[PDB]
């Protein structure tokens, strides 16, 4: 029917995964607009770690 | 059927085909008060890259970013759109519920402010039917409920798999969202803005499709 | 008499099941396609197997000692696409 779980990679990387394998024989409408027009960054699920030790943030100061 | 296909195909081999690079501009969203953000304290890990800088201890949002990721996300709104998709309205903040449940109308799309059940997106044939339509996106004007915790919309989203085009201001999560588009999503102005925004690109979208199909039909 | 007789013999015998992992252990033994979706779709290409049966006991109020039974099976089609749940 589908994949449920989110930290395994982005939507389209399961769902283009899903119709190779040939478990998915519907092709979903917004496929065809994710391959023509991608995002900047592929939505890939990352934990929020925290920063541990001498290192800071990178934002600069408006001076 | 093959001219199903060629109307299907048409709007895909043009970057620009609705013309939406008009709608707005920098200096257009500089006046809406989207390149504000909370204090530095609030500051997520993730929106580091989105930050242009720190304005006393206030982060300040790279509006070039911002047009960057906001122009593929009205271009995929309006193609999801075009191609006869259900549109969902999603912002858990009782401020402008009124105004994005009057925004969804007037676009003809579908609009959810209220409170979010728990089994709505994943467990659908019980909550609402036996046969139900999942939406083919979902925008989200605010990613988070009024607890301060991420909308349990994107993430459920993203199990369904459905794409999510949200504004994600300097405290939310950018990571389960397929389109984000880092701005303010508190100042009125802003919020105001998008609606607009949104509310024209469905418009084009869905009168486009009307135009193209009328052609077709004179076709043959 | 001889009806009856014959009812018998075909109540004694127990039908094979197919050997798992070990000969009473539920471990490798499948269970045939998974049961159709609530569209229509139907999938007899995958198959399923049981890789842990476990009785569960928990403690109640009234009953005392409430067992409870869990499995975890896994699925597949054999052509690259599985998946595990309990
Ligand atoms: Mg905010
Ligand atoms: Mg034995």
């Amino acid at each position: 029917a589908g994949s449920r779980l989110e930290t395994v990679g982005s939507i389209f990387s399961r769902t283009r995964d899903l119709i190779r394998a040939g478990v998915l024989k519907e092709k979903p409408l917004w496929l065809d607009i994710y391959n023509a027009f991608p995002p900047l960054r592929e939505p890939v699920f990352r934990r929020p770690r925290l920063r541990y030790g001498k290192a800071k943030a990178a934002v600069q100061d408006i001076f | 059927n093959d001219l199903r296909d060629r109307i299907l195909s048409e709007p895909l081999k043009h970057a620009d085909f609705f013309n939406l690079k008009e709608l707005f501009s920098v200096r257009s969203l500089f006046d809406a008060r989207v390149h504000l953000g909370h204090k530095a304290g609030c500051r997520h890990r993730f929106m580091e890259p989105y930050l242009f800088g720190s304005r006393l201890g206030q982060d300040i949002i790279d509006l070039e970013q911002t047009a960057a990721h906001l122009q593929l996300a009205l271009n995929f709104t309006a193609h999801v759109a075009y191609r006869e998709g259900i549109i969902l309205f999603v912002s858990r903040h009782r401020q402008f519920a009124h105004l994005i449940e009057t925004t969804a109308r007037d676009c003809g799309e579908y609009a959810h402010t209220r409170y979010f059940k728990g089994g709505l997106l994943t467990n659908a044939p019980l909550l609402l039917g036996p046969g139900v339509r999942l939406p083919d996106l979902i925008i989200f004007l605010h990613t988070l409920n009024n607890v301060f915790e991420p909308h349990v919309a994107v993430r459920d989203a993203a199990k369904m798999n459905i794409p999510t085009v949200g504004i994600v201001d300097t405290n939310c999560n950018p990571a389960l969202i397929t389109y984000p588009v880092p701005g303010n999503d508190d100042s009125p102005p802003a919020v105001r803005l998008f609606c607009r925004l949104f509310q024209v690109a469905i418009s084009r979208a869905k009168e486009k499709r009307r135009q193209v199909e009328a052609l077709y039909r004179l076709q043959g | 008499v001889q009806q009856r007789e014959e009812w018998d013999r075909r109540r004694k015998m127990k039908v094979k099941r197919e050997r798992g992992w070990s000969g009473n252990t539920w471990g490798g033994v499948s269970l045939g396609p998974p049961d159709p979706g609530p569209n229509g779709e139907t999938y007899d290409d995958f198959d399923t197997r049981i890789l842990e049966v476990r009785n569960v006991f928990n403690m109640t109020a009234k009953e005392g000692r409430k067992r409870s039974v869990r499995v975890l099976v896994a699925v597949g089609n054999g052509k690259g696409a599985a998946g595990f749940a309990i």
